C-alpha cells in the first residue's frame, strides 16, 4: 500500500496490512506533524487476487454421527479459481491463525 | 530464613506438597492400597512388590506420551499424602500444578539417578500434566451449589454437541518495528502483559511493539455441551446442560453420543455484558475445566475356520431368537461376507429383501444385524425419505447413511413407504453404487459401495400364495429386478 | 435537590425491639429463648435457613400486651418494607451470634484465614513503634414466613390483582409455575487481590450488574502510589444460588376475556430448586422492581420492570390397614371398576381394561412392560370424558390432543433452543391418553412406533439430538371415518389405521352406539341424574372413594408377581387355541406380540389380588376378555 499525506503531500509506500487495513502513522517529512487523515494511492498501491474457500473433511472419515467439521482455506496469486466446489481436493500450504479484525 | 511459599489463603506449605507428593511417587507400591481398599485376601503378590508408579513413568518415557493417568484414592492409600487427598478435594488448580511439576521432575531425577543416557533436551521440552480421577463419589448436575466453586468436581453425562477447535494463547509473541527485536511475553488469565518499550537499551522505543499473531504459540480449547445422563434425571424435567471445556491433548477425546465419566474443576467466570464495556452481569457462567475423560489374536479366527461345522454356527449366532429361516439367516450372513471390490467396476455385495408381516419378527433381525456388522446403520422407511437418505445440503453437506456406510449393511425397515424421488435414487444406489447430486453450486459424486437389506410390508392383511406375492409389494419391479 | 421528610417510625427503637425479640421470646405452646437455639445451630453450622414467623412477631406484640407496655407495631413494619428490615435482622442476628459449640474444621473455611490476616495486617500496621462487609461473613439466609389464622399477606392475591401499590410489601401470589431456568451462581461480595501490597478489597453487589476495580485502594497500596493491577478471586468471593421462574396466572383467577399475565420470581439461598414446573404453589415473598443500568434506563426512563424475591414457598397438594380393608370390603376389581368415572352407565369389561392400564404388567431385564388400549368407538359415546376422568385418577399423567409431540422451542430465557418436554415427555413412568387418534400428524405417526418400541424421543433440531425420556403406557381413543359400524365396512377400512400400528399394538375394545330401550334408559336417568342434585350423584351401589385408589396401584405396582410353569403350559394351550381361533369379518389374528400382551393382563391381574402366583382361573377369563375383544371385532 502507498499513502499520501494530507498536509504536505509526502508519500509512505510499502506499508503492508497483515489482517486489518492500516494507515501511516508518522508523516515522513520533519517539517509536518501530521498523524491522521492518510490519502490512498489506488493506482501506485500493488494488489493481489484473493478467495477464501470453505471445505468440510470427507464422507469416508466421518464418524458416526457427527456434523462435519469446516475449515476456511485462503487461495492468493495463480491459485485462485483452481479448486471448485464439491471436488475431493487437497491443498497444501500453511496454517494460520486470523483474528477478529 | 528461607522465604517459604504458601498457597494463598490456605496455609499450605509448597515444599511440604511438593516433597510427600515426591516420597509418594517414589515408594507407592500396589500391596498398599490392596492393604487400605480391603483387597488383602484377593491379593496377586508378584504384582504389588514392583513399584507402581515407577514402571509407569519408565514406560512414559519410552512410549513419547507425556501425560500420567492418576488415581487419588492412593492418595487416601500412603499416609504423607493423606491431607493432600482433601488439597484436591478443595484447592485444585494449584496442586495439580504442584503434582505436573513433580512429574516433570521425576523424568528428570530417573534419568540423571540411574545413569540412563537419554538426552535432557527431549525430556524438558514436552509438557507434563497430570490427569487425576476416581477422586470421589459422583456427583449430579442437580446437585451442584455454589459451595463448589474452586473444587474438582467429577461428573456422568452425554455429548451433544463439539465446536470445532478453539486457539489459546499460551506465549505472545511481540516485534519491535524500529529495530526488529523479537521477544516473548507469558499469557496470564487472558491479559498481555505488553511491554510499553523494547527490552534492548539500544533503541528503547517508546510504543513501537507490534503483535505478530501467526508467530505466538497456542494451544487447544474445545467446549462441550455436556448432558445429564437419563438414567439419573427426576421425572419432571429435561436434562440440564453444562459447558465442559477441555484442553491439549483431551480435546476431541470426547466424541458425539457417547456416554462419558468426566473429572474437572468446576468454575464460574463473570459474563461480559457489553462487547467494548467492562460491565460485569451479576449471573456466572459455570464450566467444569477438564483433567481428565473416563470413557462408558487371529488364532482364534483360525480354530473356527478349520472346523467343517461353522455354517450352522455362524447361521444359529447370528439370530438365536429364531429357529427358523435358516436361509433368510445364511443370505444375511452371506452379505456380511460379500464379495470384493472388482476395479479395471462391478458390485460385490449381496442384497436381500425380506417380504413379510410385521408381526412377524424381522425387526429384531434387523436389529440383529446392525449390531453384529462393523459398520452399518439401521433406518426406518416412515421416518425417512425424499433425499434424506441420500446426501442434502443443509445449514454444509451432512450426507445420509448410504455413503456413510461403505461396504456396510443399511437395513430400512418400512420400505414400501419410499418416496418417488427415494426410488430414483436407490435406482442409481443399486446399478452404479454411486450418488450424485448438484444444489447450490455443489457437484459431488459420491461413491456409495453400500449393501442394502430391506424390509417390506405387503398392504393391510397376509396374502395367499396361489396368486403371486410381487404384485401385492408396492415397490416398483425395478427395485425387484 | 434531595429535600427531606419525616415519618412517624423510629427504626432504633425498632431494632432495640427486634434485638429483645431474639433474646426474649419463646414459643411454649407446642409443649431457653427457641430463636437463640436456632443461632447456636448456625454457629454449629447444623443449618443454613433462618426462618423468621410473622405469627411468633404478632403473639410475642401480644405479649408485651399482655405484660401491659406496647410495642411499635413490628409485623406492621415487616409488611410495609421487608427488604431493609432483612439486613436489619440481618445485623441483629450479627449482634447477637452465639458462640460455636462444637469443632469448627478451621481448614475448610479460607475466608477465616482471610480475615485473620486481615487483623494481622491491622494490629501492625497500626501498631506505630468496618473491615469486611458483614454480608462475607454470613452463612446463614434469612427468610420470612407470614402470619395466618390471626393481615395483606395472609390473604392469598392473583397475579392480576399484585398492583404497583404492592412494591416494597410482602405479598402472596398463587399461581403456576411455567419456567424454572437452572439454578446459577450470583455474586453478593467480589473479592480483589493486590498484586503489589498483597492486600484485599471487597465490593458489595446489589444490582443485576456491576463493574469491577481496576487499582487497588488500599492505605499502603496509595500511601507509595504503585498502581498495582487488582486481580479478581472467585475463591474468596460470597456467593448465593440465584434461580429465576416464571409464575402465571390460575386460569379461575383470570376474568373472562383477558390474557393471565406472567410474574418473575428469583430465589436466593437454600430455597432455590424447590420450585418446580407445572407445579401450583403459593409464593410469599418481597415484591421489588427490577431496575435497568445504563442507556436502557436512560430511554426507558420511569417505566419500570418487577419481580419477586420469593421468601416462603407452599405446596397445594396405616397405607396397608386401608388395602386390608379393601380386601376384606371384598369384589376389589368391580368395586374399583364402578367407581372409576362414575359419571358413565356399565361397560364394566373395558372399564376394567381402563383399571388395567393404570395396573400396569411386569418387565424383564429389554421387554417393555407398558399395557396399551385403545377405545375404538362410535363417537357421542364419552370418549373425552374417560380421557380426562383416568388423567384424574392417575397422577403423571396428561390429557393431549393429535391435532401430541415433543420438540424444542426457540425463543427462552437463552437465545438457544431449551428443551421443552411435549406431552410424551411429562407422561414418562404414566399414562398419556391421546384423542382423536383418527385425526393426527404424519411426524406423529411416525412417533408412535418409537414410542411404543424403544420408549425414547429422539429429537434432532438445530444441530442437537438428543433421546428424551418416554417410558409411557399408551391409551388411545379413534373414531371410524364414518360414524356407523356396519359389517359391509371392513374394520381395518373402516377405522383407516395402517396396519403395522395395530401389529405393535394389543387391545381394541369397540363399543357401538346400538339403540336399546331399557339400556337407554339406564344410561337416560343416570346422565340426568347427575344434574339433579349438587356434584357427583348417588352411586347407588359402594360408592366412590377417590382418594383411595391412588395408593392401591402403587403398591400393585410395588409387588411384581412371578408366575409358575404349569400355568404358562395353560397359556401356551391357549395361545395355540387362539391360533386355530385365527385360522378361521375381523381378520385381525392372535400373534406373539397379542401373547405378550395377554402376559401383560395376566400379571396386571397378579398385581391387583396381590397374588405371588397368577392363578389358572385368571389367565381363562383373561382369554375371556381376548374374545370380548373378539366380540368387540364382531361388534
Ligand atoms: N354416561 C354417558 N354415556 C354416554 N355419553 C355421555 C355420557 N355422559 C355424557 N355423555 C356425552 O358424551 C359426549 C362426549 O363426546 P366424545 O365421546 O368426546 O365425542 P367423540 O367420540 O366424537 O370424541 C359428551 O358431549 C356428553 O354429552
Ligand atoms: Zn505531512
Ligand atoms: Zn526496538
Ligand atoms: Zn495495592
Amino acid at each position: 500500500a502507498s499513502f499520501t499525506c494530507d498536509m504536505c503531500r509526502a508519500i509512505v509506500d510499502n506499508v503492508e496490512q497483515s489482517f486489518k487495513y492500516t494507515e501511516p502513522t508518522f508523516c515522513p517529512n520533519p517539517s509536518c506533524e501530521n498523524r491522521a487523515f492518510w490519502t490512498l494511492n489506488v493506482t501506485r498501491s500493488r494488489f493481489l487476487d484473493w478467495q477464501k474457500v470453505r471445505i468440510q473433511e470427507n464422507a469416508n472419515e466421518i464418524p458416526t454421527g457427527s456434523m462435519p467439521r469446516t475449515l476456511d482455506v485462503i487461495l492468493r496469486g495463480d491459485s485462485v479459481e483452481r479448486a471448485k466446489p464439491g471436488d475431493r481436493c487437497k491443498f497444501t500450504g500453511v496454517e494460520i491463525v486470523v483474528p477478529d479484525v | 530464613s528461607e522465604p517459604l511459599r504458601i498457597i494463598w489463603g490456605t496455609n499450605v506449605s509448597i515444599q511440604e506438597c511438593t516433597t510427600n507428593f515426591r516420597n509418594f511417587l517414589m515408594s507407592f507400591k500396589y500391596k498398599f492400597r490392596k492393604i487400605l481398599d480391603e483387597r488383602e485376601e484377593f491379593i496377586n503378590n508378584t504384582t504389588d512388590e514392583e513399584l507402581y508408579y515407577i514402571k509407569q513413568l519408565n514406560e512414559m518415557r519410552e512410549l513419547g506420551t507425556s501425560n500420567l493417568n492418576l488415581d487419588a484414592r492412593n492418595l487416601l492409600a500412603y499416609k504423607q499424602t493423606e491431607d493432600l487427598y482433601h488439597q484436591l478435594l478443595n484447592y485444585p488448580q494449584e496442586v495439580i500444578s504442584i503434582m505436573d511439576q513433580t512429574i516433570k521432575d521425576c523424568m528428570v531425577s530417573l534419568i540423571v539417578d540411574n545413569n540412563l543416557d537419554y538426552d535432557l533436551d527431549e525430556i524438558e521440552t514436552k509438557f507434563y500434566k497430570v490427569r487425576p480421577y476416581n477422586v470421589g463419589s459422583c456427583k449430579g448436575m442437580r446437585e451442584l451449589n455454589p459451595n463448589d466453586i474452586d473444587k474438582l468436581i467429577n461428573l456422568k453425562g452425554l455429548v451433544l454437541r463439539s465446536t470445532p477447535v478453539i486457539p489459546d494463547m499460551k506465549v505472545a509473541f511481540f516485534k519491535c518495528n524500529v529495530c526488529d527485536h523479537t521477544m516473548a511475553v507469558e499469557i496470564d488469565r487472558g491479559v498481555i502483559q505488553e511491554p510499553a518499550r523494547c527490552e534492548r537499551i539500544d533503541c528503547n522505543e517508546p510504543n513501537s511493539m507490534s503483535l505478530i499473531h501467526n508467530r505466538c504459540s497456542f494451544a487447544d480449547k474445545q467446549v462441550i455441551k455436556l448432558q445429564e445422563t437419563p438414567d439419573f434425571v427426576p421425572d419432571g424435567q429435561t436434562p440440564h446442560s453444562i459447558s465442559l471445556c477441555v484442553y491439549d491433548e483431551l480435546v476431541d477425546s470426547c466424541r458425539a453420543g457417547d456416554r462419558i465419566e468426566v473429572t474437572g474443576t468446576f468454575r464460574s467466570i463473570p459474563i461480559r455484558a457489553n462487547s467494548r464495556q467492562r460491565v460485569l452481569k451479576s449471573l456466572y457462567k459455570t464450566y467444569v475445566d477438564v483433567v481428565h475423560v473416563k470413557k462408558v489374536d487371529l488364532a482364534k479366527i483360525r480354530e473356527v475356520a478349520a472346523r467343517e461345522d461353522l455354517y450352522s454356527l455362524l447361521a444359529r449366532s447370528i439370530a438365536p431368537s429364531i429357529y427358523e429361516l435358516e436361509d433368510v439367516k445364511k443370505g444375511i450372513l452371506l452379505q456380511l461376507f460379500g464379495g470384493t471390490n472388482k476395479t479395471f467396476r462391478y458390485r460385490g455385495d449381496i442384497n436381500i429383501l425380506l417380504c413379510g408381516d410385521p408381526s412377524t419378527s424381522k425387526s429384531q433381525i434387523l436389529q440383529y444385524v446392525h449390531k453384529i456388522t462393523p459398520r452399518g446403520v439401521y433406518t426406518s422407511g416412515k421416518g425417512s425419505s425424499a433425499v434424506g437418505l441420500t446426501a442434502y445440503i443443509t445449514r454444509v453437506l451432512e450426507s445420509g447413511a448410504l455413503v456413510l456406510s461403505d461396504g456396510g449393511v443399511c437395513c430400512i425397515d418400512e420400505f414400501d413407504k419410499m418416496s418417488d424421488s427415494t426410488r430414483s435414487v436407490l435406482h442409481e444406489v443399486m446399478e452404479q453404487q454411486t450418488i450424485s447430486i448438484a444444489k447450490a453450486g455443489i457437484i459431488t459424486t459420491l461413491n456409495a459401495r453400500s449393501s442394502i437389506l430391506a424390509s417390506a410390508n405387503p398392504i393391510g392383511s397376509r396374502y395367499n400364495p396361489n396368486l403371486p406375492v410381487t404384485e401385492n409389494i408396492d415397490l416398483p419391479p425395478p427395485l425387484l429386478s | 435537590a434531595l429535600p427531606s421528610i419525616q415519618l412517624p417510625v423510629d427504626y432504633n427503637n425498632l431494632f432495640n425491639e427486634i434485638t429483645d425479640f431474639l433474646v426474649t421470646f419463646k414459643q411454649d405452646t407446642l409443649s431457653g429463648p427457641k430463636y437463640m437455639a436456632m443461632l447456636q445451630k448456625v454457629a454449629n453450622r447444623e443449618l443454613n435457613s433462618v426462618i423468621i414467623d410473622l405469627d411468633d412477631i404478632l403473639q410475642y406484640q401480644n405479649e408485651k400486651f399482655l405484660q401491659g407496655t406496647q410495642a411499635d407495631d413490628l409485623v406492621s413494619a415487616i409488611q410495609q418494607n421487608a427488604n431493609h428490615f432483612t439486613e436489619l435482622f440481618c445485623r441483629a442476628i450479627d449482634n447477637n451470634m452465639p458462640l460455636p459449640t462444637k469443632e469448627i474444621d478451621y481448614k475448610d473455611d479460607v475466608l477465616d484465614v482471610i480475615l485473620n490476616q486481615r487483623r494481622l495486617r491491622n494490629e501492625r500496621m497500626l501498631s506505630d513503634r468496618e473491615l469486611f462487609p458483614p454480608n462475607l461473613t454470613r452463612r446463614y439466609f434469612l427468610y420470612f414466613k407470614p402470619l395466618s389464622q390471626n393481615a395483606i399477606s395472609s390473604k392469598p392475591l392473583s397475579v392480576r390483582q399484585i398492583k404497583g401499590d404492592f412494591l416494597g410489601q410482602l405479598i402472596t401470589v398463587r399461581g403456576i409455575i411455567t419456567r424454572v431456568s437452572d439454578v446459577k451462581p450470583a455474586v453478593e461480595v467480589i473479592a480483589y487481590t493486590c498484586d503489589q501490597c498483597g492486600y484485599e478489597v471487597f465490593q458489595e453487589v446489589n444490582s443485576r450488574t456491576f463493574t469491577p476495580l481496576s487499582e487497588c485502594t488500599s492505605e499502603e497500596c496509595s500511601q507509595n502510589q504503585t498502581k498495582g493491577q487488582l486481580f479478581m478471586s472467585t475463591r474468596a468471593s460470597k456467593f448465593s444460588a440465584f434461580q429465576e421462574c416464571k409464575i402465571q396466572e390460575l386460569s379461575q383467577q383470570v376474568p373472562v376475556g383477558h390474557i393471565p399475565r406472567s410474574l418473575n420470581i428469583h430465589v436466593n439461598g437454600t430455597l432455590v430448586r424447590s420450585l418446580s414446573p407445572g407445579d401450583i404453589v403459593d409464593v410469599t415473598g418481597i415484591f421489588l422492581p427490577a431496575p435497568y443500568t445504563g442507556f436502557k434506563a436512560l430511554k426507558a426512563g420511569l417505566l419500570t420492570e418487577t419481580y419477586l424475591e420469593a421468601q416462603f414457598v407452599r405446596q397445594h397438594k396405616d397405607v396397608e390397614e386401608r388395602v386390608m380393608e379393601l380386601i376384606t370390603s371384598g369384589d376389589v376389581y368391580n368395586r374399583l371398576a364402578k367407581s372409576i368415572a362414575p359419571e358413565i352407565y356399565g361397560n364394566l369389561d373395558v372399564k376394567k381394561a381402563l383399571l388395567l392400564l393404570l395396573v400396569g404388567g411386569v418387565d424383564k431385564r429389554k421387554i417393555r412392560g407398558d399395557i396399551n388400549v385403545c377405545l375404538m368407538g362410535d363417537p357421542g359415546v364419552a370418549k373425552s370424558q374417560l380421557l380426562k376422568a383416568i388423567c384424574k385418577i392417575s397422577p403423571r399423567g396428561v390429557y393431549t390432543t393429535g391435532k401430541l409431540t415433543a420438540a424444542v422451542m426457540k425463543d427462552p430465557v437463552t437465545d438457544e433452543m431449551i428443551l421443552e418436554g411435549g406431552a410424551l415427555v411429562l407422561a414418562d413412568n404414566g399414562i398419556c391418553c391421546i384423542d382423536e387418534f383418527d385425526k393426527m400428524d404424519e411426524s406423529d405417526r411416525t412417533a408412535i412406533h418409537e414410542v411404543m418400541e424403544q420408549q425414547t424421543i429422539s429429537i434432532s433440531k438445530a444441530g442437537i439430538n438428543t433421546t428424551l425420556n418416554a417410558r409411557t403406557s399408551i391409551l388411545a381413543a379413534a373414531n371410524p371415518l364414518y360414524g356407523r359400524y356396519n359389517p359391509r365396512l371392513s374394520p381395518l377400512d373402516n377405522i383407516n389405521l395402517p396396519a403395522a400400528l395395530l401389529s405393535r399394538f394389543d387391545i381394541l375394545f369397540l363399543m357401538l352406539d346400538i339403540p336399546s330401550r331399557d339400556d337407554d334408559e339406564k344410561l337416560a336417568e343416570h346422565v340426568t341424574y347427575v344434574h339433579m342434585h349438587n356434584k357427583q350423584p348417588d352411586l347407588d351401589f359402594t360408592p366412590v372413594e377417590p382418594s383411595k385408589m391412588r395408593e392401591y396401584i402403587a403398591y400393585a405396582k410395588t409387588k411384581r408377581p412371578v408366575m409358575s410353569e404349569a400355568v404358562n403350559d395353560y397359556v401356551v394351550q391357549a395361545y395355540i387355541r387362539l391360533r386355530q381361533d385365527s385360522k378361521r369379518f375381523s381378520f385381525g389374528q392372535a400373534t406373539p406380540r397379542t401373547l405378550l400382551g395377554i402376559i401383560r393382563l395376566s400379571q396386571a391381574l397378579a398385581k391387583l389380588r396381590l397374588a405371588d402366583m397368577v392363578d389358572i382361573d385368571d389367565v381363562e377369563e383373561a382369554l375371556r376378555l381376548v374374545r370380548v375383544s373378539k366380540e368387540s371385532l364382531y361388534q
